[PDB]
C-alpha cells in the first residue's frame, strides 16, 4: 500500500509541476490584443478630434 | 560512462522530447545539431571511446563523438512518434573530421539573384480557327547550326586563352583509421511518423545518406532504447542488409 | 505517461501555433482592407478636392 | 496529429476564401459609392450654381 | 395555349443559336484587334529602327 | 524485461539554444565555401549568417557576397553583392499600414540595385504609391526618369 501510493504520490507531483508550468507560460497574449485593440482605437480618436 | 561504472547501452538511450518545435523535426533538427555543435573527431576512429555519456550529459557538454549526438538525434527521434534506430560500424573519415571543402555546398543557392525580368504573361489569347498563324517558309538548319557551332567554338577558344585549369582543391588525405573506424548515425525505419523507408543521418555534420549510396563501411550491430540486433553477415554493403528482418530473418 | 505530456504539449504547440497563424492571417487581411479602403479615401478625396 | 493538421488547413484556406470574399465584395461596394458620390458632386454644382 | 409554348420553345432554341453566334463574331473581333495590334508592333519597331 | 532509460529526461536552455553555434560563432570549409553563422542581436549591424562564396576551394577568392539580416528596423532581409561589378542589389519585404512611427520615406523603398558610383535602379510596388510612380532608374551625369500608372 505504502508502494502503491508513494508512485501516485510521484505521479501526481509529475501532473501537477506540468499543469502549473503551461498554466504559467501559455497566458501572455489576451493582454498584446487587448493593447492592440485601445492603440489603435486612442490613434483613430486622436486625429478626428484634430479634424 | 563518466562514472565509469559498467553500463547496458540498450538502456543507454534516454529519450527526452522537448517542446521546442526546433528538434521536433527529424531534418530541421539534424540541421540544426550539424550547425549547433562543432564535431569533435574521434581518436581513435577505429574504436569504441572511453565513457559513452548519456543523452542528457551528451546535450549538455556540447562537444563529443558520433555517439553522442547519434544517440540524442535517435532518442529525440524515438520520443516524437518516428521510427529510429541507431547503427554504429565503419565509415569515411570525411565523416569523422567534418571536413567537406569537397562536398556538395547546398548553401551555394540561398543569396541567388534571379532577374525577375520583363518576361510579361503571356497572355491566354483564344486559338481560334479563324486566326491563322505565321506560315512556315524555306529555312535551312544547316547553316543554323553552322553558326552555332562556330560561336561556340569561339567562345571556347576564349575560355581556353583566358582561362586555366588550376580549378584543384587541396586532396584530402587517406584516413589510416579508414576501413576500421568506429563511427555512428541515425537509421529512419519506414512506418513510424509516415517514414518512407530506412533513410541514413550523419549527426557530425547533419548530412542525410541512404543505404544504397551511403559512405558507411560496416553494419556490425544496431541497438534501440528496447532491443540490440546483431549482423552476423557485416562483409556485405549496408545496402544488401534488410533492416526490416532485424528480428526474424536469420 | 510521459508520451501522454509530450503528445499534450504538442497538441497544445500545435492549437497555439494555429492561433498565431489566424490571428496574424486575419490582421493582415484586415490591414489590406483598410489599405484598399485608404487608397479609395485618397482618390476620392483627391478628384472631389479639384472638382472642387 | 495530421487529421487535425488537415482540418486546421481547410479552416486556414476557408478562411482565406471567406476574406477574400470580404474584400472584393467591399471593393466593389466602394466603388460604387465613389461613383454615386461623384454624381452627388455634379447635382451638388447644379445646384449651387442654379440658386446662385 | 400550344402554339404559345411550342413557338417559345421555337424562339428560345433561335436565341441559344444567335447567341453563340454573337460570340462567334465578338471573338472576331478579339481575333482581330490581337492580329492588328501586332502587325502596328511590328511597323513601330521598323519605323523605330529607320528612326534611328 | 528490458528496463527503460536509467537517467531522468534530457535538458536545454532558452538563450543557449537560441545562440544557435557552440561558441556563440560557426565557421565551415565548405565545397569553396566559407560559412560562418553568428547570434542575431549580437552584431551592431547585425549579420546572422556569412556564405563567403570564394571562387576555390582555398577560401581565398569571393564569388558572390551574401550578406542576411534580420529583426533590423529597415528590415534589410539580405544584401547581395557582386565583386566584379560591385554590384549591390537588395529588395524590401512589404510593410504594415498601422506603423505610425515609420515615416512613408521609410516605406517607398522596395528594391534598389545600385552598380559603379553612377547607377541605381530602384523599383516600387503597384499598390503602394501616392504620384504614380512605379520605378526609377538614376544614371549620374545623363538623365533621370520616371514611370507612372494608377494616375
Amino acid at each position: 500500500v505504502n508502494i502503491l501510493e508513494t508512485e501516485f504520490d510521484l505521479e501526481r507531483e509529475e501532473m501537477v509541476k506540468t499543469h502549473k508550468t503551461q498554466l504559467k507560460e501559455l497566458e501572455d497574449m489576451i493582454e498584446t490584443v487587448k493593447e492592440e485593440d485601445k492603440k489603435k482605437t486612442e490613434e483613430a480618436q486622436n486625429e478626428f478630434s484634430q479634424f | 560512462n563518466e562514472c565509469d561504472v559498467y553500463k547496458f547501452i540498450c538502456t543507454t538511450i534516454r529519450p527526452t522530447k522537448l517542446g521546442f518545435l526546433e528538434l521536433y523535426d527529424y531534418q530541421q533538427c539534424s540541421k540544426y545539431l550539424s550547425e549547433f555543435v562543432q564535431y569533435e573527431e574521434l581518436d581513435p576512429p577505429n574504436e569504441f571511446p572511453l565513457v559513452i555519456p548519456s543523452p542528457t550529459n551528451v546535450a549538455v557538454w556540447q562537444k563529443g563523438d558520433c555517439f553522442d549526438m547519434s544517440i540524442l538525434l535517435c532518442s529525440l527521434l524515438i520520443g516524437v512518434g518516428y521510427d529510429a534506430y541507431c547503427v554504429y560500424g565503419k565509415a569515411p573519415r570525411e565523416i569523422t573530421t567534418r571536413n567537406e571543402s569537397l562536398m556538395e555546398c547546398l548553401f551555394l543557392e540561398k543569396g541567388k539573384y534571379i532577374e525577375e525580368n520583363d518576361k510579361k504573361p503571356k497572355q491566354t489569347l483564344e486559338q481560334n480557327e479563324n486566326a491563322l498563324l505565321k506560315k512556315p517558309i524555306a529555312h535551312s538548319k544547316w547553316d543554323q547550326t553552322q553558326e552555332t557551332k562556330a560561336r561556340e567554338a569561339e567562345e571556347e577558344k576564349r575560355r581556353i586563352a583566358l582561362t586555366i585549369n588550376d580549378d584543384e582543391p587541396d586532396e584530402l588525405l587517406e584516413d589510416p583509421y579508414q576501413g576500421q573506424r568506429v563511427h555512428c548515425w541515425v537509421l529512419l525505419r519506414s512506418g513510424k511518423r509516415d517514414v518512407q523507408q530506412n533513410i541514413f543521418i550523419e549527426p557530425s555534420t547533419g548530412r542525410m545518406y541512404s543505404p544504397s549510396t551511403c559512405p558507411y563501411e560496416c553494419v556490425d550491430a544496431v541497438f534501440n532504447n528496447l532491443n540490440f540486433w546483431i549482423n552476423m553477415k557485416p562483409e556485405c554493403e549496408v545496402k544488401n542488409l534488410n533492416f526490416e528482418e532485424m528480428d526474424s530473418s536469420l | 505517461k510521459e508520451q501522454e505530456i509530450s503528445q499534450q504539449d504538442y497538441l497544445f504547440a500545435l492549437k497555439s501555433e494555429h492561433d498565431k497563424q489566424m490571428t496574424l492571417m486575419r490582421q493582415d487581411y484586415e490591414r489590406q482592407v483598410n489599405d484598399i479602403k485608404r487608397k479609395y479615401d485618397l482618390k476620392m478625396q483627391n478628384l472631389t478636392k479639384e472638382m472642387e | 496529429v495530421q487529421e487535425e493538421k488537415k482540418d486546421h488547413q481547410s479552416l486556414l484556406k476557408i478562411q482565406q476564401k471567406k476574406f477574400d470574399e470580404l474584400i472584393n465584395n467591399l471593393i466593389i461596394k466602394y466603388e460604387e459609392r465613389l461613383a454615386k458620390l461623384k454624381e452627388d458632386l455634379e447635382l451638388k454644382l447644379k445646384v449651387e450654381i442654379h440658386e446662385l | 395555349g400550344k402554339i404559345n409554348d411550342h413557338v417559345v420553345e421555337m424562339q428560345a432554341a433561335v436565341i441559344q443559336k444567335h447567341q453563340l453566334i454573337l460570340q462567334e463574331m465578338s471573338k472576331t473581333e478579339v481575333s482581330y484587334k490581337e492580329q492588328e495590334a501586332l502587325h502596328e508592333k511590328e511597323t513601330l519597331q521598323i519605323l523605330k529602327e529607320f528612326e534611328h | 524485461d528490458m528496463p527503460p532509460p536509467w537517467p531522468p529526461k534530457i535538458y536545454i536552455d532558452k538563450e543557449k539554444f537560441l545562440m544557435g553555434t557552440p561558441l556563440g560563432e560557426g565557421t565551415v570549409y565548405y565545397n569553396k565555401v566559407k560559412v560562418d553563422n553568428y547570434a542575431p542581436y549580437s552584431q551592431p549591424d547585425g549579420l546572422v549568417q556569412k556564405i563567403t562564396i570564394f571562387q576555390d576551394y582555398k577560401r581565398l577568392k569571393v564569388k558572390e557576397y551574401r550578406y542576411f539580416y534580420k529583426h533590423r528596423s529597415d528590415k534589410l532581409s539580405i544584401r547581395r553583392r557582386y565583386p566584379f561589378e560591385f554590384k549591390t542589389i537588395e529588395e524590401y519585404e512589404p510593410q504594415k499600414y498601422e506603423n505610425k512611427t515609420i515615416p512613408q520615406a521609410l516605406q517607398q523603398w522596395r528594391q534598389v540595385i545600385q552598380i559603379d558610383r553612377h547607377l541605381r535602379i530602384i523599383k516600387y510596388y503597384h499598390n503602394r504609391n501616392h504620384d504614380g510612380l512605379i520605378e526609377r532608374v538614376e544614371q549620374i551625369g545623363e538623365k533621370t526618369m520616371m514611370f507612372y500608372q494608377n494616375r
